């Protein structure tokens, strides 16, 4: 499966969750 | 020192300071507390050109006759510049773009050219990161994907170019960049490092997605983990088998190149880049602060750090280009130790290190004819202490190759290359207020949008752009252009903010600012170095580029694996259409200062 995606994978996930929560903040902070 | 017709009503007035800093509680942000400020400050300045353009610059420039020019420029052109920026935006309370525009509405050419030096230096810096993100993805696997050849269609023996080169080079040029053998052909995206530049360009703006305030913990985190990993790296590297002669490399000076022009331009263009001058971002940085607080104290500590790590670095980075340079030569060495004891049939235990020179004197002394057709490489050191560690060549080529011979070599790799990619991060949350802060004084979005609208618009397109660096060709386009725009656009906006300072603002004036703020005037040191000293030294270093574009030929190299003499470097001349981008990468920003003065002065007439 080549084990670069499965960390790839891994990594683009908590990225791509962590700006919906920093989005969802600020507006439910302004 | 001209009148500068109007300069009060523009600026703050020295009285309505402590005023005007009891009302910017909601609409300008601050920092939590004062180490927030100088994490931010020092994690800007180091990172990704102490270990890419210091060691590359430093072979070069008589081997270790580059630490005397560095260093004494440093001390007297960073200094005084660094300690110029944290006290002019103190006391105008502005960016980079708002302070040159309130001396004299014709110095907004230096705020147009400090946002488009901090574009082009950050497309291709994000670029870098990409790469060191694609190498951390490769680690969590025990035999590393560059430490063994992989086969042929018949599986019989090694591919034709990993077997002449080495497996760490059939990794960088044709694994992962999948290079072209010129930078007049261009191929396709290559989708895998497509993939990693969206990472690097995601990651960039999770941090930076309010400005202040979430580069703040972000900050905290990536100031710590960079400056432990390097000391945990500094035990290893000093326990290896050669080192302590590749430090002896970096110490021992060639005083004949101390005299050539070429090696003052490229030790004064690295302290414009390692500090972080004519960028805009230290500005903006300072303009948040209190106005009754020490910019003196702040501008001696940060430099003092900022000139330490630079020699820190560069004693790890030349510890393992001793160990590379032993690793080769005693395999170099049982090489004709071998070829010797098969050509005669000796015993094993009796030729050495120690008798090579003794021994092949005897062989063709007992059968001339025999030793003919015999073999003997000529290798030594200062041979090996001296390569091509050319730009993206160190980090890529050099350690990955020395990390495979140390035991749990996947734990090294991790670690080496998250300490990479946190220098290269917090040196980009900087390079993002000096592109977002100013586009945000020009009024060209309506001011009702949030904060992480523009933001995120501004890194779509960076990242649009930087489809150009995923090409085959996508190396040679960064390395050109990593230069010019990384020599020239420094240069020019440092000497332009240290002269409209003391001369169009005017030095007597700025006294007062001074002693306002800080308590008293600058010594006798902050005085010669601002009128006379440092503004010459600048306007010198500044001839010394023409100089030498002149009488030199624009050369690059060129991989090409059907060229006879393979591994060695091969140079060609660019083609003739690269002028329209130098041209463009390092003219726009210089022809855009003059340019405004002009258009402003025409206003006139
Ligand atoms: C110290 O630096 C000088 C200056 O570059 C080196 O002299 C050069 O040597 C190369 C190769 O021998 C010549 O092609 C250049 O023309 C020389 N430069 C000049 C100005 O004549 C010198 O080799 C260096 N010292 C050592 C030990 O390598
Ligand atoms: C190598 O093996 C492939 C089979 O995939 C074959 O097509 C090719 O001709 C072989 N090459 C040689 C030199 O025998
Ligand atoms: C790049 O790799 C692809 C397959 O991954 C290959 O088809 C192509 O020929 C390579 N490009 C060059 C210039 O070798
Ligand atoms: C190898 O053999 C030669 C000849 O017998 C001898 O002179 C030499 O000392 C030997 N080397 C050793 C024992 O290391
Ligand atoms: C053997 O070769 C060396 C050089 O490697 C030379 O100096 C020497 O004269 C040669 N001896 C004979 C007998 O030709
Ligand atoms: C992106 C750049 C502003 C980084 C800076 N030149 C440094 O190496 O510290």
């Amino acid at each position: 499966v080549s084990i670069w995606l499965i960390v790839f994978g891994v990594v683009m996930g908590v990225i791509v969750v962590g700006i919906v929560i920093l989005i969802f903040t600020g507006i439910r902070d302004r | 020192v001209l009148p500068n017709p109007g300069l009060d009503a523009r600026i703050p007035s020295l009285a309505e300071l402590e005023t005007i800093e009891q009302e910017e509680a909601s609409s300008r942000p601050k920092w939590d507390n004062k180490a927030q400020y100088m994490l931010t400050c020092l994690g800007f300045c180091v990172g990704l050109g102490n270990v890419w353009r210091f060691p590359y610059l430093c072979q070069s420039h008589g081997g270790g006759a580059f630490m005397i020019p560095f260093l004494i420029l440093l001390v007297l052109e960073g200094i005084p510049l660094l300690y110029l920026e944290f006290a002019i935006g103190q006391r105008l309370r502005r960016g980079s773009l708002g302070v040159w525009s309130s001396i004299h509405p014709a110095l907004k050419g230096l705020g147009l050219a400090s946002m488009l030096t901090s574009f082009m230096v950050g497309l291709y810096y994000n670029t870098i990161i990409s790469w060191i993100m694609w190498y951390l993805f490769n680690s969590f696997q025990e035999p590393l994907p560059w430490s063994d050849c992989p086969l042929n269609e018949n599986q019989t023996g090694y591919v034709d170019e990993c077997a002449r080169s080495s497996p760490v080079d059939y990794f960088w040029y044709r694994e992962t960049l999948n290079i072209s053998t010129s930078i007049s052909d261009s191929g396709s995206i290559q989708w895998w490092m497509l993939l990693c530049l969206a990472c690097a360009w995601s990651v960039l703006y999770m941090c930076t997605i309010r400005g202040i305030e979430t580069t703040g913990k972000a900050v905290y985190i990536t100031s710590t983990l960079p400056y432990v990993v390097l000391t945990i790296f500094l035990i290893r590297g000093l326990t290896l088998k050669g080192a302590t002669n590749g430090i002896v490399f970096l110490f021992t000076p060639n005083v004949t190149e101390l005299a050539q022009p070429d090696t003052w331009l490229d030790a004064g263009a690295q302290v414009f880049f390692s500090f972080s001058l004519a960028f805009g971002g230290l500005i903006s940085f300072s303009s948040y602060n209190s106005v009754h607080n020490n910019c003196e104290k702040d501008s001696v500590i940060v430099s003092i750090i900022n000139g330490f790590t630079s020699v820190y670095v560069a004693i790890v980075v030349y510890s393992v280009i001793g160990f590379r340079a032993t690793q080769r030569y005693d395999d170099c060495f049982s090489t004709n130790i071998l070829t010797l004891i098969n050509g005669f049939d000796l015993p094993e235990g009796n030729v050495t290190q120690e008798n090579f020179v003794d021994m092949q004197q005897r062989c063709n002394a007992s059968d001339p004819a025999a030793y003919a057709q015999l073999v003997f490489q000529t290798c030594d050191i200062n041979a090996f202490l001296s390569e091509a560690v050319e730009g993206t060549g160190l980090a890529f080529i050099v350690f990955t190759e020395a990390i495979t011979k140390m035991p749990l070599s996947p734990l090294w790799s991790v670690l080496f290359f998250i300490m990479l990619f946190c220098l290269g991060l917090s040196s980009m949350f900087g390079n993002m207020e000096g592109v977002v802060v100013p586009l945000q004084d020009l009024r060209v979005i309506p001011p009702k949008w949030p904060k992480e609208v523009l933001t995120g618009l501004i890194c779509l397109g960076t990242f649009l752009i930087g489809f150009i660096f995923t090409l085959n060709s996508g190396q040679y386009w960064l390395s050109l252009l990593d230069s010019y725009a990384g020599s020239i656009p420094l240069l020019i906006i440092a000497f332009c903010e240290m002269f409209s300072v003391v001369y169009v603002y005017g030095v007597d004036r700025f006294n007062k600012d001074i002693e306002f703020m800080i308590g008293h005037k600058p010594n006798i040191f902050w005085q010669v170095t601002w009128r006379v000293v440092s503004p010459l030294l600048m306007l010198i270093i500044f001839l010394f580029f023409f100089v030498v574009e002149v009488s030199q030929e624009l050369t690059y190299s060129i991989w090409d694996p059907g060229y006879e003499e393979f591994p060695k470097s091969q140079k060609i001349s660019y083609p003739n259409w690269v002028y329209v981008v130098v041209v463009i990468v390092a003219g726009v920003p210089s022809l855009t200062i003059p340019g405004y003065a002009i258009y402003k002065l025409i206003r006139n007439h």
